[PDB]
């Protein structure tokens, strides 16, 4: 048992919302499974989104959040949230801009995964091609022989 | 690096003011 | 120098396709520098990308492909490539379903990389939140709190 | 497993096939 108040249920509806508002945003094929959430907790869920979506439009966090070097991405967001919260003030705001944070660091992250994925895939592709296939493209004279068979 | 420190306060002072911002 | 028909310019143009290939269908923000390349091999992009396309309205082939498992990504790619040529034929169109193929893995093995992201950077937040943010949520009497600051 | 080997042939089968048929 225990209500809102507890650390148990603050950890616990913490999660979910964090999870839901990431999720949420990284989806903008190969989608997730939604968070399952009460009637109040997806309320909250639709309010953060909102806040999101105005976040989103703000072009000057979006600039510099853009800006910023990902190479150590958990000692880049311990400084902000240290630095958000170092002046001993709280308020609900400071706590969704940190979350529209996590989110963004998400994205960051998926960012520079992409290129990597892509030429590591690459690599092996053009390693088949070279070794099983050259021989009959050159047969067709090279590339430009997939012109002519697209008609082109 | 000593730029990119400045970003990130930045991007911290940023958000605190938009946080404090989101009230009315 | 060398022709169409040179191993370099095949092995050349071979890159530049692929991963024009590839970056295309996996923009579909954090977007990725095109390919530059020249009027012909822009016709063959171009082409490529409408049998791509085609080949995205396949339920058959999207179906199985979103079945197989991604855990040695590298494996399944090399028995696959194996597999579709090992009748000792070649055409253009089998050349085109393996670039097909190869952009598939790279989508498949972003969307596992996506949940590791999240859980990670979770992990970061709600760490964060439970030592330094909780007192004050406890303080509102938990998430009930920011239902009342949004105004439901 | 040995119903993934299974898959992975089918996929191979399916594109060889969808490739032999990019033609007319």
């Amino acid at each position: 048992g225990g209500g809102p108040t507890s650390s148990e249920q603050i950890m616990k509806t913490g999660a979910l919302l964090l999870q839901g508002f990431i999720q949420d945003r990284a989806g903008r094929e190969l989608a997730l499974d939604p968070v399952p959430q009460d009637a109040s907790t997806k309320k909250l869920s639709e309010s953060l989104k909102r806040i999101g979506d105005e976040l989103d439009s703000n072009m000057e966090l979006q600039r510099m959040i853009a800006a910023v070097d990902t190479d150590s991405p958990r000692e880049v967001f311990f400084r902000v949230a240290a630095d958000m919260f170092s002046d001993g003030n709280f308020n609900w705001g400071r706590v969704v801009a940190l979350f529209y944070f996590a989110s963004k660091l998400v994205l960051k992250a998926l960012s520079t995964k992409v290129p990597e994925l892509i030429r590591t895939i690459m690599g092996w592709t053009l390693d088949f091609l070279r070794e099983r296939l050259l021989g009959w493209i050159q047969d067709q004279g090279g590339w430009d022989g997939l012109l002519s068979y697209f008609g082109t | 690096s000593e730029s990119q420190e400045d970003i990130i306060r930045n991007i911290a002072r940023h958000l605190a003011q938009v946080g404090d911002s989101m009230d009315r």
